């Protein structure tokens, strides 16, 4: 497998006390598998809010108010040798989901809700994947760190992404740092009598986690 | 009390002048910088990234499927599958790429390009395909023989699932030369496998690509 | 002709891609006797020619030079004193023509006549973070810079209608985390809202796939 | 989500056709923990 | 945001706490033909925005830069000659428009037109003691600095009503013996008199002692 | 008065208040009538190596 | 007779400018300073 | 206070603080008292147990008649935390 | 703030003056020169 290091930098600790668990948070958290079909559109995940409800990392990230960590990504998409198609997996720093409407007035223009901007541990699907639901075309989305999951070459991708933010510490509750996007550029095709849908599994690991300011509930 | 005289150009406000101004807050120190990953320095770092060309820009097509070349079966040898131009700063497939959006802010460009193809299809399906570059002057060839007399790569669907052809030196001040894409033999397929696949085309610049004279763009219909 | 040589590599950097004195603001003024003051909270996202060039990146850091060019309704040179006032982020805006906000020493002021060369000031990096960012995914224009209030210096009143332009030039600009260029049209100022229906393609159509149109 | 917060292995059906999870120290004098 | 870094330590000193060209004086002038001269004995205790910042200390020592900005009733640029005159402490004030005090060579004068940039002069430390002090416990404004008389240069008369502003900037300031900041309102200029009744508390009230209001 | 230099390839202004008079890429010079005459400098702006007033071959 | 030109910002009065002015009394020396106890330098001495 | 009057002339501040208590009472009277700091986010605790789970000092009225608790790093750009 | 005075000849536009002007395109580099045969330097090469 080939590892594409995001922006050519390794996630490191903060330069000059914030805690470092290093034992129970650096474990492979595995999300539920996504069902890729013929008429699918794509999926996106806001990262520091995917693991805010999952075990010790969620506990130690909700009970604090400072936060800085990286992530070691892993996207396994195993299909049979007769299926065909291609996926584009990519990370996007500060991936702001836009609203779909035709209003210029401020208080009546549409805006995405809490569940649309922050999907949680289940993710969310696209509505107009040609514009990334942000008015930005997908043809040049390769400017981000990315991999092609081609169903005739490999079935895995890894994106070791560092901490991308203007301030070295931030709250992990009201600010989703960066998002993951998986988009089926080439649709799924298969003959009759095969598996109708393909599973997509994502496992992530919070490399170099740092929390600050314990707060009792 | 040194004597002095004023020359023409006094009290004029030149737009592109490199002149300093008096600071508003003296002594105020700004926020110190931290090491933010991904610092860019010039736009030539942005031109060297692969980007999906929109070669299927014909009508009666939806949004995404304009990025896919339909390499189907039920066809024949020495057949034209797909062809397109090379000009980045021109209305066509090169308008959807990133080098085609960057090279329009400037008015002159030069250097070589690189077009990389990728076959999205089954693993059990194979078949040979002739990609062909025809330089400026002479137009798109009509038959496979004239295409293989020019620049050509015979790329099969074996282990090589991503071929890359370098386009030499195509510049601004100019027809432009055509990239043609021909069925070499067929698209053979075993049973229990669809006989219809796709090819994603991508294109980027090289280290020789350089730019000069920056002007306004026209991808904006607003003010 | 035929460009066989290589071109310059200095006019492609960010320092030359941004440092040029464009236009950002147009401010009016009536001074009937009928507001005489003219506030303008600065945002570089006003025009759609710099917003498309600045939303290409995620993080930016720069200093600014502002040039104020004031003309009359038709355009004359009546030598009247004018006061520009920089309201830093957090300071209260002026409410009237002769309010006490126009006398506080903390808000820097520039006194210039109409017959004089246009005014020019320099504003440094004024953000609490390490750099500006135009995409804040989480929970007034983004990235507060400060107001540029203006009024005419007089005691009773005046009977002219000024019209001024504010030209901004960026300098010492640094960029981080590039991102693709927005192709869809704009709908708001502080939101990247596009239209669900009527999606414009990134390339104008041709006849078929087997031509050279 | 609660399962992946505990101990977990995300095993795909790629080249790895036989995964192995070690169960730590489970003893006699005791619920017992669930796989 | 979240300020996790440390901020600047240069903009907290006294040299940056005082050195900024604020406003101190506003002077009128009618010149009917009806006093034309306009005396103004300078005191830095005029406004209540610098008095609160200067009564925070007991002893001070500084030089001053004064800028004179003169406009018309509405504001014009009639190119008329104006004479500013500095009357040092002890020298007699001018009594008329054409008195002999306006001809003595010892009182320095500044001749400026209305079309010209505003006038600017510098006044050094002019106290007989070692430093100024705004609290003299023992037995005209405190700490004599000197007058800044002004008139229009003409022979017979003029028929305009000037209106000028005097902006003062402190420089090379040194302080001694700090003291608390006055919270009660003011009643006089040269006396720290407060009100016996109606004593304003130094903190606005809340509901109870067991909340977070 | 506003003078505006339109480099080769840039579109010409069409009206008095057209958007061509606001684009930042076209350098402008603001001068009054009472001021000394305006003076600017234009460098070598040809794609070839030098100008030529006799082009034997095929504004 | 050196040639010179004026740029934008001429004849403007910036409030926060660090510019010197011509003295009114030249040659006049002020009163010498003595050692007065309690000299403060920054406001951070008052916050502590 | 004085730091509250100085820090209003400026618009941004940072750093740690120090709150010192002093008991004015009889010498023959004693008794224990729990001072407690609760950082930003979570609000004032309702019961003593939640307060002693946070930051706390158990100061008695013995020889120590003046306790001092340091408040860490509370800054401008923000609830604020309760003492 | 150096003191200065203006002498006669201020704000005049002399035709044959050897005075530089502010460039319009800063940082723009022109096309490099090649060795073109037949370079002339003075008109005395044409009189011979």
């Amino acid at each position: 497998a080939n590892i594409v290091l995001a922006y050519g930098e390794w996630p490191e600790y903060c330069p000059d006390k914030p805690t470092r668990p290093d034992v129970s948070v650096n474990r492979f958290y595995t999300l539920d598998s996504k069902m890729w079909q013929e008429n699918s559109t794509g999926w996106y995940w806001k990262f520091p809010d995917v693991l805010n409800k999952t075990g010790v990392f969620g506990q130690n990230a909700q009970f604090h108010y400072l936060y800085r960590s990286g992530f070691c990504l892993h996207v396994q998409c195993n299909a049979s040798k007769f299926h065909q198609g291609a996926l584009l997996v990519a990370v996007i720093p500060e991936f702001v989901i836009a609203g779909r409407g035709s209003n210029t007035k401020p208080n009546e223009a549409p805006h995405p809700g809490f569940t649309t901007t922050f999907p949680g541990t289940t993710g969310a699907t696209f509505h107009d994947p040609y514009v990334l639901d942000s008015g930005v075309p997908l043809s040049q989305a390769l400017i981000y760190p990315h991999q092609w999951i081609n169903l005739r070459t490999n079935n895995c991708a890894t994106v070791i992404v560092p901490y991308i933010n203007a301030v070295p510490f931030d709250s992990a509750i009201n600010h989703s740092n960066f998002g993951l996007i998986v988009i089926p550029v080439s649709p799924l095709k298969y003959s009759s009598g095969a598996t109708t849908a393909i599973p997509i599994t994502i496992t992530i690991a919070p490399l170099n986690s740092e929390f600050g300011g314990l707060r009792q509930a | 009390g040194i004597p002095a005289e004023l020359r023409p150009g006094t009290n004029q406000f030149l737009t592109t002048d490199d002149d300093t101004a008096a600071p508003i807050l003296p002594g105020f120190t700004p926020t110190p910088t931290i090491h933010i990953p991904g610092e860019v320095h010039s736009l030539l770092e942005l031109c060297r990234v692969e980007t999906i060309l929109e070669v299927n820009n014909t009508t009666e097509a939806t949004g995404l499927t304009r990025l896919l070349i339909p390499v189907s079966s039920q066809n024949k040898a020495d057949e034209l599958c797909a062809a397109f131009m090379v000009d980045p700063g021109r209305i066509g497939p090169w308008q959807s790429t990133l080098v085609g959006q960057i090279c329009r802010y400037y008015t002159q460009w030069s250097g070589s390009l690189k077009v990389t193809f990728m076959f999205t299809g089954s693993f059990m399906a194979t078949g040979k395909m002739l990609v062909a570059y025809s330089p400026p002057g002479s137009a798109q060839p009509a038959n496979r023989e004239t295409a293989m007399l020019g620049t050509h790569v015979i790329w099969d669907f074996g282990l090589q699932s991503s071929v890359s052809l370098v386009i030499p030196w195509i510049s601004n001040t100019h027809t432009a030369g055509v990239v043609t894409l021909w069925y070499q033999t067929n698209y053979v397929v075993p049973p229990e496998t669809p006989g219809e696949a796709y090819i994603i085309a991508m294109g980027a610049a090289q280290d020789n690509f350089t730019l000069k004279i920056c002007k306004d763009t026209d991808e904006v219909t607003q003010q | 002709r035929c460009v066989v040589n290589r071109n310059g590599v200095l006019e492609t950097t960010i320092n030359h891609f941004f440092s040029r004195s464009g236009l950002v603001g147009v401010v009016n003024l009536t001074d009937g006797g009928t507001t005489g003051y003219a506030t303008w909270d600065i945002d570089i996202m006003g025009f759609v020619q710099l917003r498309r060039k600045c939303e290409m990146f995620t993080y930016m850091r720069f200093n600014a030079e502002f040039t104020f060019v004031t003309t009359t309704k038709n355009g004359e040179a009546r030598p009247y004193m004018l006061q520009y006032m920089y309201v830093p982020p957090g300071a209260p805006k002026p409410t009237g023509r002769d309010a006490f906000q126009w006398q506080t020493a903390t808000n820097p002021s520039v006194f210039v006549k109409l017959t004089d060369p246009p005014a020019q000031v320099s504003v440094p990096f004024m953000s609490p973070a390490s750099a500006y960012q135009w995409f804040y995914d989480g929970y007034c224009p983004n990235n507060m810079m400060g107001t540029f209030a203006v009024r005419v210096v007089s005691r009773e009143a005046s009977q002219l209608k000024l019209q001024t332009r504010v030209y901004m030039k960026l300098k010492h600009v640094r960029a981080w985390v590039p991102r693709p260029i927005r192709s869809q049209p704009y709908l708001l100022k502080n939101f990247p809202n596009y239209d669900s229906s009527k999606i414009t393609n990134s390339a104008r159509d041709r006849s078929s796939i087997k031509q050279a149109n």
